[PDB]
């Protein structure tokens, strides 16, 4: 019982190399690290990649939200908890869900 | 006096055990089944006989599975035969075979040798056991 | 356990003929708390009672017909093996997935702003 979800949608079709593969992957990465070098960080960004677009990032100030406990213990580790247990991907479709 | 249900639920339950086996056994090795099935064909011109390729790979679908020495073939043979008698033994046996106050009746009874320490895990595992020697 | 496994399939005996009609009497009658706990899925051993009142339930399906039966065998020994193909594909795409995961740039960023799908991941 709180709060918690990103609908990210990709190309109207406009060689099996990962295509099928994988999905969108996230990954949640610390501002430490940033091209610039300098001048700030001290969040969190909820990082979302796939193989030919861009990467994209959404900032996450609260401490934790929605990190869930035990909602399924299942072991198909596919890249991390995180993914497996809440991200859909609409491969029909071509969209991703975070949640 | 004994409930058939639990009789009939049991017997369909043993027969799904012994299929089980002899599928298994069939798994490891497929010549077991390919060798009968060959043999059959002359036998019952009618009988659908698996692709080649498989048969000579010794694969089911897309394992191909180690070769055994005959000996090990006829005996697995012969042991799926015995467990086949059991099976249409039971087969049988079933054919043959096949409220509330009660149920508080039985429930009551049930009460019975309340001190009855031990521990019980020997019904699907024993049997499940019984069809799957040495230490 | 002789006891729990007796009772578990006692009612589900009563409770594949009459459903819930004398069982969900009897918890309200008799008050326990352990036929309530039999009746819930909270209780792990609620499981496997839902297996067997269902194994009751199908011996009332042919009741009055029998049964007048190796292909079999053999077409469950090719099943077991299909599933283990599917089994190791997953396996593979997972591990593909690992690798792309691991070999992408967490640090080309381009950020834009800032802040039930089990049932959703099916088909309908």
């Amino acid at each position: 019982v709180k709060i918690g979800k990103v609908t990210k949608q990709r190309d109207s079709e406009m060689y099996p190399e990962i295509a099928e593969g994988i999905m969108p992957r996230h990954r949640f990465m610390s501002a430490y690290e940033q091209r610039i070098e300098p001048p700030d960080r001290r969040w969190q960004y909820l990082l979302m990649a796939a193989e030919p677009y861009e990467t994209i990032a959404f900032k996450v100030p609260s401490r934790e939200i929605d990190k869930a406990e035990g909602k399924f213990t299942h072991w198909n580790r596919e890249t991390k908890q995180f993914f497996l247990q809440f991200h859909f991907k609409m491969e029909k479709p071509p969209a991703p869900p975070s949640l | 006096m004994e409930t058939i249900l639990e009789q009939q639920r049991r017997y369909h339950e043993e027969k799904e055990r012994l299929m089980d086996v002899m599928a298994k056994e069939m798994l490891t090795k497929k010549s077991t089944l390919r060798d009968q099935i060959n043999s059959d064909h002359r036998t019952r011109a009618m009988q659908d006989r698996y692709m080649e390729v498989s048969g000579n790979l010794r694969d089911l679908y897309d394992d191909k599975d180690g070769l055994r020495k005959e000996e090990l073939n006829a005996i697995s043979g012969p042991n799926e035969f015995a467990e086949f008698y059991n099976r249409l033994k039971q087969i049988k046996e079933f054919h043959r075979k096949h409220f509330e106050e009660l149920l508080k009746a039985r429930e009551n009874p049930s009460e019975e040798a309340q001190n009855l320490v031990e521990f019980t895990d020997e019904e699907g595992y024993g049997r499940y056991l019984d069809l799957h020697y040495i230490n | 356990s002789a006891f729990d496994l007796d009772v578990v399939k006692l009612t589900a005996q009563f409770v594949a003929r009459n459903g819930r009609q004398f069982l969900t009497q009897l918890m309200q009658k008799e008050q326990r708390n352990y036929q309530f706990d039999f009746l819930r899925p909270q209780h792990s051993l609620f499981n496997y009672f839902t297996k067997l009142v269902e194994q009751y339930t199908k011996i009332l399906i042919p009741p009055k017909g029998l049964f007048s039966k190796l292909d079999q065998v053999c077409y469950r020994v090719e099943w077991a093996k299909f599933q283990e193909r599917e089994r190791k594909k997953e396996e593979e795409e997972k591990e593909k997935e690992r690798v792309a995961y691991a070999q992408i740039d967490w640090h080309d960023f381009v950020v834009v702003e800032t802040v039930n799908f089990p049932p959703p991941t099916t088909p309908e």
